[PDB]
């Protein structure tokens, strides 16, 4: 799964 | 609200004991309950209410994944037939998450954006209505499917307008609104070449405006940089 | 009670899907709603109820050591008054981590360990017993502190004396009934040798028993005594 | 904190 803030 | 009898600056230090406690629940009700006073929000209350409602809904998706995983296999051919009890329950679970959504879409359009006017409440708030569409879209499935997705690309788009116009490239801010704009293009509207092309141009532009920034600001900026750079990674 | 409406293997079935997503507390209420049915627990639903509650009972345990630490800090010398609202968030965990305690007991009471009849099951719920009288006497500070660590004394005692008679040295239940009966003596009834003997003794009988095991009883056994070393060595 | 199971 990819980043997020 | 039964937060309606509590002092705001009681709740805002309670949500800060909550954090401490990682009762994020707890940091959550007490953060509504501040929002709820009808005050604008200060920079720290701002990011006091982001943590609490995205830890609680980052782990409403977590259990949400497991579940449709497990209800996926379940639809396969040669899976024994086990009745309705995962549908049931990710359908819980679900629901439980949707609320979230609701809730903090509700108090962002009661009244959080509509008293926003400096460029970094405004976007902040923005980027959060962006998110919380992002996370109902993530669950979406029917007639509605379509205008969920477009709420939220509508929301990140007047924050990115906002953004580019009153905020430097290396503006935190900027950056995360960007990183997760990526992440919807690339996750929920099936745009992986806007998704990199974003995060990219991003970067990039960040690059060039670290030499302005003092060393704790550089930090600040370089680690969501960073978190571009591995989006990037991963997807290329 | 809200789960009055679902079969009971439907309940079992959920708590199962719970605990692999991390749902502590559904898996908690799917478990108290299939005790409700009336019907005795098997092996593997007794295991399924005891790991709900450790879950939650554990994560409100944390916090209130948390906010505990906080309110001990705000009330040494040279502390800066702040109000009551560490005393009132700490009193509402620990009002919160009551009521999941008193709502084991009352399963237990109610009517668990009055049907347990084999040794495997009274022993593991008059465990299960004594370890919420304990949680319930980490946090007791009024006039039934005595009672409180006494009714954890007696459950975890006639556990121990069933025990004894029935399972053997390397019964996993019978080990973790005595790791837990030896940190209730260090812990709460300020008694560190017997908690130390105990242990000792308990881990030497099950080395002099663990020659009549299979490999997997083998690998069971000796995890919980690792436990009991482990208290040994963080106490001499 | 000691261990429990
Ligand atoms: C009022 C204000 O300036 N809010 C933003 C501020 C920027 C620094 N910051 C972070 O970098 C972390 O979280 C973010 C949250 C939201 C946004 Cl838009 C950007 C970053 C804080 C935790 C860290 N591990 C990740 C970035 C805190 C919030
Ligand atoms: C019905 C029954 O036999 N229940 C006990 C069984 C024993 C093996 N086991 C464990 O060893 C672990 O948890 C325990 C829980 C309760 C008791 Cl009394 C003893 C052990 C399972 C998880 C592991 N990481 C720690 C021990 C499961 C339960
Ligand atoms: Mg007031
Ligand atoms: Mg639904
Ligand atoms: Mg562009
Ligand atoms: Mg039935
Ligand atoms: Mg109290
Ligand atoms: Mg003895």
């Amino acid at each position: 799964f990819p980043a997020t803030v | 609200g039964a937060m309606g009898s509590m002092e705001r600056a009681s709740l805002i230090q309670k949500a800060k004991l909550a954090e401490q406690a990682e009762r994020y629940e707890d940091m959550a009700a007490f953060m509504k309950g501040a929002v709820e006073k009808g005050e604008e929000l200060s920079c720290e209350e701002r990011n006091l209410l982001s943590v609490a409602y995205k830890n609680v809904v980052g782990g409403q998706r977590a259990a949400w994944r497991v579940l449709s995983s497990i209800e996926q296999k379940s639809n396969e051919e040669g899976s024994e037939e086990k009745g309705p009890e995962v549908r049931e329950y990710r359908e819980k679970v679900e629901t439980e998450l949707q609320g979230v959504c609701d809730t903090v879409l509700g108090l962002l359009d009661s009244h959080l954006i509509k008293e926003a006017g400096d460029a970094e409440s405004r976007v902040f708030y923005l980027k959060m209505k962006g998110d919380y569409y992002r996370y109902l879209a993530e669950v979406a499935t029917g007639d509605d499917k379509k205008r969920i997705i477009d709420s939220a690309r509508s929301a990140y788009q007047e924050a990115m307008d906002i953004s580019k116009k009153e905020m430097p490239p290396t503006n935190p801010i900027r950056l995360g609104l960007a990183l997760n704009f990526s992440v919807f293009h690339y996750e929920i509207a099936n745009s992986p070449e806007e998704a990199i092309s974003l995060a990219k141009t991003t970067f990039d532009e960040a690059m060039a405006d670290l030499h302005t920034l003092s060393e704790d600001s550089y930090k600040d900026s370089t680690l969501i940089m960073q978190l571009l750079r591995d989006n990037l990674t991963l997807w290329t």
